């Protein structure tokens, strides 16, 4: 499970709004696999 | 969902091995038995019209071993551009020595800068070296004369061919996005039908 | 003398014990292709289809725009073949069907082999094959573009660069025919 | 159909083709249809 | 011989289609004219096939958890057990072993008469093949297969007639032996309980033509 | 990529339809007259050896997927007297015979459809000097690939356009270590009203006006071996469209496409010249070049290597080109192939593009 | 390649194609001799051995004829006699040879 | 011995005695529109809007390698 809190384009003005503010760079999942490796390493340790 | 039927089945229908292509290229055929390469005109034939391979090697028909068929298929379409350049030195050191130096890439044009999974193209290199040594030893025809009921005279041959190969694999640079390697897990523009 | 100047009847058995630096002689010269001969030629057939093709469908839910096609019909149908030598060196075969297959049954090899004494051994345009005798490191067969073949006294340089119109497939077989592996899941059952 | 050939050569032949077929509707689910094609082809053997 | 690491792989391989795992094997054939140890008068054709190998397959990925490397998964255990657990289930190993006598048959002399009782009429075939295998589905498995054939052909050469044309007759003697003990994944303890498939065939066909009467058949 | 690349009707009379000039790098205008010198060149047509050739040429599409979609050209030429000739050229595009199946007791009578797009053209060559010649060519194109359905009309959309060239040849001129020769050509193409593909003049496609300017130089050594170098410059003469705005987000788009759009062809041609606040460095940008090598070895073989490049900002056709020609005693033949350097996928690529000619009739000398 | 023209690229180009591989093929055509004549079977043992064995202790052996041949076909063509000097250093291995 | 009709923006294979392995239907452009693996002698829904593009190429792959091509209007 990847979770991202989102950030809201703001809306109210004109129809056309940047592609940089429509696609923020905050809102953008970059995940590295070595660390879901890790958590799943992590939770090999954790009971259920 | 996690119960899985996984199985084989052979299908042979008439003497001979379908290899599932037709009209396939001369010298393109390469089978193998155990890990061994066999030889095209002792162990098996090729009728390379039909797509047929018949294994003559009386052992290996009785064997159970399962038996690798590689060829080369022309009978493709949709496919992407596919360059392939190389080059191959081929010294010679003395009358039963030789040793090479094989160089080969492998770049594959993507049709757009989108690979999706599943139809992902390649920038593979792989360099090798080669030797081959194959001597006479009438050392061993002399044993074997030393045999029973031996009076042979054939000449008795040793051959030794050793090689070593690197593969340095690489994704064209036209499928990468933002100067990354990019395959296409889901862009959603084949969604919506 | 006699043997130099070469015009006496019999000058030429005698130039072979002279020294080369003292005359030319052209039986071991070449050109660029060992003679001028042309003897590159066509066999089989091409057609030309010219005419008109007329079409009329009454469906009258079709808009009367559309009451009849007529166009005009061009078709070929190139049955083509060459062979040839150009100057005992040059070597043309080359093939062309447009009624053939997808794109490999036409062929076209020009094939460039000086003599044995030339650093370049052998030149090679069109369709092309790159065989090697390894097991780790595997040729191409069916490829289109240029191999070249240097000798430079027993080292061997062969370079090709090509497009390759073929794909390695594998397959396993066990006692003859071949095997095909197969994946199901519990949900996957013949439905219906 | 018809065809008519004409030698012009022991290489070259040329050949008038007409086929015109026409259709006609017995149930209505079926439209009428005519095909006509005509006109000429020339063969080159070497 | 052949050792391959992981990466390897041919040119037109993808990502996902290159050696994920390294190799080592071996394949020894021998093949004997064992004909030639006996006088060439009475010529036997007695050839002799030993093929000998295997091939050990250490995956990249841990075979449990199926997307860990096994070497970061064997560094991060800190149990001695658990660590030869997952070193020693990740291993696939094969081997091989095959001893053919087929073709046994003498040949005839340059100028012999051929009769019915003659021993040039049979031919005799033994094949042995033993394949041992153990990897993350299965921790023993031993497969046999053994293959006597005799067989004999004769054409005779010349109420109604009631000599045979020609008597047609082979045995074959199939026995086939599967050992399957499936592994535990978790602990190398016990294993699950071994599963024999045996296929033990004696076979015989025989045959005869019969040319009683000019027309008859 | 492709940044606002120039829309025209009838794309397909850009196509090189000959393989000696796909060979060469897609280009004609310089080159040596020959058979196919309509589509590049017809000025050179007066400069042919032979005095009659008729020409067949097959350029095939998709090859690995279908069969019968080719580009076919006939050509045909007669040079009556040592200063004129008169040519006639026909390109077919097609994608064969289709059948319109429904399932319906398929023994039931089908219709063919064969969705096509030709041009027909005649040109006039005449020479005014001895090294300089003119020619003016009048094309017909048709264009008929809908297939007609409910609700959609199949007819054909016609136009005519207009072709002015100019070719210069030079006499053989001795150097230094050969005696070469130098070749010039211009070509305006494709000059006529608007084809309107739905018949309706509000919604009117240009027809691509094209121009042509090359040249190229032989280096003739041994009087059995030549080397003939020809570069080729092209400038579609067609307007630009607006781009990302060129000063109500999408009005501004509508206004300028609507202004676009509203431009006569006479005016388009000069139109596409300048339009830029920029230099000559700016405009450099929508011509496209080639460069092409062809070795000649005693009239009778020839090898040739050619290399096209259009910019990246439009159209993306960047390739190498290989080529052959062989000379039996009258019957010339022509392959090429492609091997293209564009990240958009050629069309053309894995093809082998044939040419067959025949030269009959009296033979010229060359001035 | 002129061999009238002392430029370094004309010399190292004249020398690399009289090596490579006219002088090669002589060479081995010589070598192929001298291994038949060694393998010859017309030594006499009744009388003393020659210390060199020779052709002839008539079949004019050709790979000797060969290996002239290339050594002809190196001094000329590929020698390059500019200004009375050689400038091909190969030519005297070519010489040697024949 | 091989048909495809288009009736209503669907197509309809049909083979005698010959069963399919897979079908991939291609635009004009060469692009891949559709692809099935697991043909079952039965109908295709491609998507209808084609940006104005009528003829399709569908290419048949049978029990063997043999290969079927076939040239339609989608109507
Ligand atoms: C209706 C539509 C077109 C049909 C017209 C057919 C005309 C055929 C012309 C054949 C051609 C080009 C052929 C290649 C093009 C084919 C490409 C096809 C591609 C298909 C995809 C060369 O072909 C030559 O081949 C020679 C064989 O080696 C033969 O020589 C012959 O052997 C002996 C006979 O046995 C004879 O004694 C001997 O004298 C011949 O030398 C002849 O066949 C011919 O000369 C033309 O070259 C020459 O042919 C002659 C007439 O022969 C033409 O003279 C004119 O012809 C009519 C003018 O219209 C007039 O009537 C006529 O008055 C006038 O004299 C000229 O044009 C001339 O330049």
């Amino acid at each position: 499970q990847v979770e991202i809190p989102l950030k809201v384009t703001k809306t109210g003005g004109s129809c056309s709004i940047s592609p940089d503010l429509v696609w923020m760079d905050d809102n953008s999942i970059d995940l590295a696999l070595d660390l879901l490796t890790r958590m799943k390493i992590k939770a090999m340790s954790i009971d259920i | 969902n996690k119960f899985l039927l996984r199985g084989k089945y052979k299908s042979s229908g008439s003497n001979g091995i379908p290899i599932g292509a037709f009209n396939v290229p001369q010298g393109s055929v390469v089978v193998t038995a155990a890990g061994r390469v066999l030889v095209e005109g002792i162990d098996y034939s090729v009728d390379y019209q039909l797509g047929r391979v018949q294994i003559l090697d009386p052992s290996l028909q009785a064997s159970n071993t399962p038996i690798e068929v590689s060829l080369e298929n022309n009978s493709i379409f949709g496919q992407q551009t596919r360059r392939f350049m190389g080059f191959n030195i081929e010294h010679k050191i003395s009358d039963k020595f030789v040793i090479g130096g094989t160089y080969l890439k492998m770049t594959e044009r993507p049709f757009t800068q989108k690979s999706t999974y599943g139809q992902e193209s390649v920038n593979n290199t792989i360099f090798g070296f080669n030797g081959n040594y194959s001597t006479e030893v009438p050392f061993l025809t002399r044993l074997a004369n030393k045999l029973p009921n031996i009076d042979t005279d054939v000449p008795s041959n040793l051959s030794i061919r050793g090689e070593v190969a690197f593969l340095r694999p690489d994704a064209p640079k036209a499928s990468d996005f933002q100067g990354e390697a990019t395959i296409y897990v889901d862009d959603f523009e084949g969604s919506q039908s | 003398m006699d043997a130099i100047d070469g015009k006496k009847t019999g000058a030429e058995a005698a130039k072979k014990d002279l020294l080369p630096r003292y005359y030319i002689n052209s039986s071991l010269f070449e050109s660029i292709f060992g003679s001028n001969t042309i003897d590159v030629k066509p066999t089989g057939s091409v057609e030309m289809d010219l005419g008109v093709r007329y079409t009329k469908q009454d469906n009258p839910a079709f808009s009367p725009r559309n009451r009849s096609s007529l166009t005009f019909d061009f078709d070929q149908r190139i049955s083509m073949s060459l062979m040839g030598k150009i100057g005992t060196r040059l070597e043309v075969n080359a093939n062309y069907d447009t009624q053939s297959t997808f794109a490999f049954q036409n062929l076209f090899k020009l094939a460039y082999t000086p003599s044995e004494d030339d650093i370049i051994q052998k030149v090679e345009v069109g369709n092309v094959s790159m065989p090697l005798n390894s097991t780790l490191i595997r040729g191409a067969q069916s490829l289109f573009g240029v191999k070249t073949q240097l000798q430079f006294g027993r080292t061997t340089i062969t370079g090709v660069f090509s497009e390759q119109k073929s794909q390695t497939k594998s397959v396993v077989a066990e006692n003859g025919g071949t095997v095909q592996n197969f994946d199901l899941y519990a949900l996957d059952y013949d439905n219906d | 159909k018809l065809t008519a050939d004409y030698s012009f050569s022991k290489n070259l032949t040329a050949i008038f083709y007409y086929d015109h077929s026409f259709s006609k509707a017995v149930i209505s689910t079926s439209f009428p249809l005519t095909n006509i094609r005509s006109g000429f082809t020339l063969r080159y053997n070497f | 011989g052949r050792k391959s690491t992981i990466g390897f792989g041919s040119l037109e391989q993808g990502a996902n289609e290159r050696d994920r795992e390294d190799v080592q094997q071996y394949n020894i054939v021998t093949n004997l004219n064992l004909g030639k140890l006996l006088p060439k008068k009475w010529g036997i054709n007695l050839p002799f096939n030993y093929a000998i190998g295997e091939e050990v397959i250490t995956p990249e990925y841990d075979p449990f958890n199926q997307d860990i490397k096994l070497d970061q998964l064997i560094r991060e255990t800190t149990d001695q057990a658990e660590k030869d657990n997952i070193r020693t289930r990740a291993i696939d190993y094969t081997k091989r072993k095959s001893i053919n006598f087929i073709g046994v048959r003498k040949d005839r002399a340059p100028e012999q008469k051929p009769h019915v009782y003659d021993i040039e009429n049979f031919t005799f075939s033994q094949s042995y093949n033993q394949v041992e295998r153990h990897d993350y589905e299965v921790a023993d498995y031993e497969d046999e297969q053994s293959n006597s054939a005799v067989n004999y052909a004769y054409t005779f050469q010349p109420n109604f007639n009631y000599l045979p044309s020609n008597i047609s007759f082979n045995t074959n003697i199939l026995r086939q032996s599967n050992r399957q003990q499936f592994r535990e994944v978790e602990v190398e303890g016990i294993g699950l309980d071994p599963l024999y498939r045996r296929n033990f065939a004696f076979n015989y066909q025989y045959g005869f033509g019969f040319n009683l009467t000019k027309s008859l058949k | 990529d492709i940044e606002r690349p120039i829309t025209t009707g009838v794309p397909f009379l850009l196509v090189a339809a000959d393989a000696r000039a796909a060979g060469l790098g897609d280009q004609g205008v310089a080159t040596s007259s020959d058979v196919f010198s309509q589509q590049w060149n017809p000025a050179k047509y007066a400069f042919a050896e032979d005095a009659q050739g008729l020409s067949i040429s097959y350029t095939p599409y998709l090859t690995d997927l279908a069969n019968d979609i080719s580009l076919g050209q006939v050509t045909y030429y007669n040079k009556i007297n040592d200063r004129s000739a008169f040519a006639g050229s026909f390109r077919y595009f097609g994608f064969g015979g289709i059948e319109l199946r429904q399932t319906g007791d398929p023994n039931e009578p089908t219709r063919e459809v064969n969705p096509n797009e030709f041009a027909l053209d005649g040109s006039y060559s005449l020479k005014l000097s001895e090294t300089f010649s003119m020619a003016v060519a009048a094309r017909y194109i048709r264009s008929n690939l809908k297939v007609a359905t409910e609700e959609i009309d199949a007819s054909a959309a016609g136009s005519f356009a207009v072709d002015v060239a100019g070719f210069y040849q030079s006499e053989e001129i001795a150097y230094s270590d050969f005696n070469g020769r130098w070749r010039a050509g211009f070509n305006i193409q494709n000059l006529g009203p608007k084809i309107s593909y739905d018949h309706d003049d509000l919604s009117a496609n240009f027809l691509p006006a094209n121009l042509r300017v090359g040249g190229g130089f032989d280096f003739i050594f041994d009087d059995y071996n030549k080397l003939g170098v020809s570069l080729e410059l092209t400038k579609l003469l067609v307007p630009t469209p607006p781009g990302p705005g060129t000063p109500s987000q999408s009005q501004a788009d509508e206004a300028n496409y609507k202004k676009y759009k509203d431009i006569g062809w006479v005016s388009g041609i000069f139109k596409s010249f300048g339009d830029a606040p920029g230099g000559f460095s700016e405009e450099l940008k929508e011509i496209t070049y080639s460069a092409a090598a062809e070795y000649m070895y005693q009239d009778a073989f020839a090898m040739r290597l050619g290399y096209y490049h259009e910019s990246p900002m439009k159209g993306a056709k960047q390739f190498f080109s290989l080529g052959a020609g062989f000379k039996y005693s009258m019957i010339k033949v022509d392959v090429s192939y492609l091997f293209s350097a564009s990240k958009v996928k050629n069309p053309l690529e894995n093809t082998l593009r044939f040419s067959l000619t025949f030269n009959f009739g009296d033979k010229y000398e060359t001035y | 390649c002129s061999t009238k023209n002392n430029t370094f690229v004309n010399r190292n180009s004249h020398a690399l194609s009289t090596k490579y591989n006219i002088l090669y093929n002589g060479g081995l055509g010589l070598e192929k001799g001298l291994q038949a004549i060694k393998a010859n079977d017309q030594d006499n043992f009744w009388k003393m051995l020659p210390i060199e064995k020779m052709q002839f202790d008539k079949t004019k052996n050709p790979d000797f004829e060969k290996a002239e041949t290339k050594a002809t076909k190196a001094i000329q063509k590929h020698s390059m006699n500019i200004g009375g000097r050689e400038r091909n250093y190969q030519i005297d291995e070519a010489y040697l040879m024949l | 011995s091989f048909y495809v009709s288009v009736k209503d923006k669907t197509i309809k294979l049909n083979s005698t005695e010959d069963v399919m392995r897979e079908v991939s239907i291609f635009d004009i452009s060469g692009k891949l529109l559709y692809n099935n693996k697991k043909v079952e002698n039965t109908e295709f829904q491609v998507s209808n809007f084609q940006s104005g593009n009528q003829v399709l190429i569908v290419k048949v792959t049978l029990d063997n390698g043999n290969i079927i091509t076939k040239k339609i209007v989608f109507n």
